[PDB]
């Protein structure tokens, strides 16, 4: 969960809204088991 | 992502993972925020 | 750069409270504390339930402004800070306790001590000139007549935040600037569960 | 350089309280109790304010006279009762007669009585700013209390003359703590900081910021 | 810092193509090339008169926008990008060899190849993020199942540019921002004239 | 002496649960326990806090009865130990989670489990004879398929007492003679609070 604390502070003459991109990843003790057949295709 | 691409063609997988943020905003944009993590058993927070 | 109140470490997790927003008419905040942390956490619970307790603190003061807004913050560690009520006699309850969400001051001038702001700085004390810098450091050992006090009835000192030049800025800019807190406990004891 | 100090800049002895046993007139009492009270003037109590913590010793002087200021000999006896001890109902009553209250029996024609006072409190140092409820409470520590000083001529029934007397206190071995700022607005109570709605200023005033 | 795809540097001048304007509303672009240096310069006419080549390349693509400006980019590098025609089927040749001008992405989500521009990261990438930095540089080696190949047919990879998030500014600052693109061929050799 | 299961100590305070009283008409009793100590004590809160908790027990029995009471009970630890409904089908919860003051049995022949009493000494056991000694001490160990699991959910074994030969007293005597457990964890961990 993200939350805002405090507030988004900006001077004169700059764009109030903004973006965040989040970026997921696998770590290095990551494992895979057994296997399957996707149900994406 | 491709982490959950990959994880559809097993049927069990185990380990710990990653997440991170970019902030895009402007150069003279200043402010804060607040990133929790809740365990698996745990409803989320209501409150920050 | 840290500073270290009257030279002596509290030798024998971190606690962001609530964000304050400094408006340009806001006369300042006092949290006076042992206590911000009583209704607050796993340190708040050991406060209730053991019957004395020695601990130092480390309080980090910090502020999020642009380059466009100006304005400057005194910021002081005072022992055995004590409220007056002012006559048209006895501070109420909310006013010697503020909480973990602080009190703000009717009469910043005097401190609402009857002592002078001018003479302020003879505490530990820090500036926040929104163009030198946006944090303040402080580290306060644990000063008392006793080896071991009670964490509800007695507040050892307070931390006191006063926006000696008023904030102003331009039209467009953001209106508040917010002032956030951030409470380490250093070198906590507890005796009597 | 020595003359600044804490040490010399608490010294000298100063007058502490003023009181009178008073039996000559619709008052037959006496006797007076009188409760050591280092703060009773406020220009003495500007001056430990300067400090948060202070540990002393007390010396203390009795200066004795009538009214028209002749010291005839007659005597009198001057009592300490110390914290926690009860005081005198009355001239006669059994409680000038307890061997654990220190007394002096100094007539009037005699050099003013003086003894000496040690450190009373439980705390390590006297506190003269305290935060927090002890148990209208708010800021008062009960450890502060030096005990009290009964004083009463010895006679078996209503002497007709008033006797007055002045106390004079010297701190002694003196040891301060975290410094403090001088108080900027007038006291009005006694005990608490409380100060009048009306904020006088520090700095007196002039025409304009050029001169 | 430098981006070297696969690991591999392209062992066996500057060429700059004209600007794209960035405006809030562009979709992004690709150039899909051996292919932008076909019909210009001394590089052009070494590809057209011998039968085979073998080169890799050096590609750097650059921002100019001020501190008031915001908004990202994605730079890649794909090997064997191959275009798809949307039903309501073949792309035309205008979208499969773009020239030096490139071309301009009809669904940028898709990248045009049906497959999900999330995971467009697994190709060789940089991030341009106006406030960190406005530059990005990728070294590529020439990756082909044989020795060598034609210019003129084959395109062993493209090089795609998707502003994923949108460009703003306030009123009276400029309204486009310029992206130029420079490119030295590393190790180019020739055969068959 | 003391007993100490299937060989192994627990390696990777003392809890008194109240008392029962043991009447000649008695059936006896089970306490089927991680579970006993969940809603009493500090160790009651970590098990409600944290996600996996690894911990070995030490049970302590101890019957208080004169020299001319009569009688014996069996003591056993039994690992899973799953209740069965007898027909004329499910357990009630209250039955499968008897809570800190236990269960009193409704078949001591079978142990509810369908499983002859006979046999029951196969499992960690001690004899209390109250002209032999009063007393019972069993150590038992974490058996697990898994490292870790939950405190809540999983019961990794019961605790058994079953008065086999009943009491007997000539009259005058106390009717019911105290049976009393104290429980101290040895070697408990959590993870994920």
């Amino acid at each position: 969960t993200i939350w805002y604390q405090t507030n988004f502070v900006v001077p004169p003459d700059t764009p109030t809204e903004a973006n965040i991109i989040a970026l997921g990843a696998a770590q290095k003790n990551f494992t895979l088991k057994l296997c399957k057949d996707t149900d994406e295709i | 992502t491709m982490v959950g691409q990959i994880c559809r063609y097993y049927t069990q997988w185990s380990g710990s993972l990653k997440v991170t943020f970019m902030f895009t905003g402007s150069f003279m944009a200043t402010g804060k925020m607040l990133i929790a993590y809740t365990p698996p058993g745990s409803a989320q927070p209501a409150t920050r | 750069n840290i500073v270290l109140s009257y030279g002596e470490w509290p030798e024998y997790r971190f606690y962001t409270l609530s964000t304050k927003s400094w408006k340009t008419e806001s006369t300042g905040w006092y949290w006076k504390f042992p206590d911000v942390l009583n209704d607050t956490g796993v340190f708040g619970q050991n406060a209730q339930f053991h019957y004395l307790y020695r601990s130092g603190f480390c309080m980090h003061v910090q502020c999020n402004a642009s380059k466009f807004h100006q304005g400057a913050l005194l910021v002081a560690a005072i022992p055995e800070f004590v409220i007056a009520a002012s006559s048209p006699l006895y501070p109420d309850f909310a006013h010697t306790n503020p909480g973990k969400d602080g009190q703000e001051f009717r009469d910043p001038y005097v401190l609402d001590a009857g002592i002078p702001l001018s003479q302020a700085l003879v505490f530990p004390h820090q500036w926040i000139n929104l163009r030198t810098n946006n944090c303040a450091t402080i580290i306060m050992p644990y000063v008392n007549a006793l080896p071991f006090d009670s964490a509800l009835n007695h507040s050892n000192f307070g931390l006191v935040v006063i926006p000696i030049s008023p904030l102003k800025y331009c039209n467009g800019a953001t209106t508040e600037v917010p002032v956030t807190l951030t409470i380490a406990p250093l070198n906590s004891e507890f005796s009597g569960l | 350089v020595n003359e600044a100090s804490v040490e010399h800049f608490y010294s000298r002895a100063g007058l502490v309280g003023v009181v009178e046993v008073k039996d000559s007139g619709t008052s037959l009492d006496g006797y007076t109790v009188w409760p050591i009270d280092v703060m009773g003037f406020v220009q003495q109590r500007r001056k430990l304010e300067l400090s948060t913590y202070m540990r002393f010793d007390a010396e203390f002087t009795f200066v004795s006279n009538l009214s028209n200021s002749t010291t005839p000999g007659m005597l009198l006896q001057y009592m300490y009762v110390p914290p926690g001890a009860p005081k005198p109902d009355g001239r006669k009553s059994y409680q000038w007669q307890t061997a654990t209250n220190p007394s002096v029996f100094a007539k009037l024609s005699d050099p003013p009585p003086q003894v000496s006072v040690p450190f009373m409190s439980p705390a390590t140092a006297y506190q003269w700013f305290y935060d927090g409820y002890p148990t209208l409470q708010y800021g008062q520590c009960p450890n502060n209390m030096m005990g009290h000083f009964a004083i009463r001529t010895v006679s078996e029934s209503t002497t007709g003359k008033n006797v007055h007397v002045r106390v004079y206190m010297r701190i002694k071995h003196v040891r301060a703590w975290v410094p403090r700022p001088l108080r900027s607005q007038a006291y009005m109570v006694k005990n608490y900081p409380t100060y009048s709605q009306t904020i006088t200023n520090t700095a007196t005033d002039r025409a304009s910021i050029t001169t």
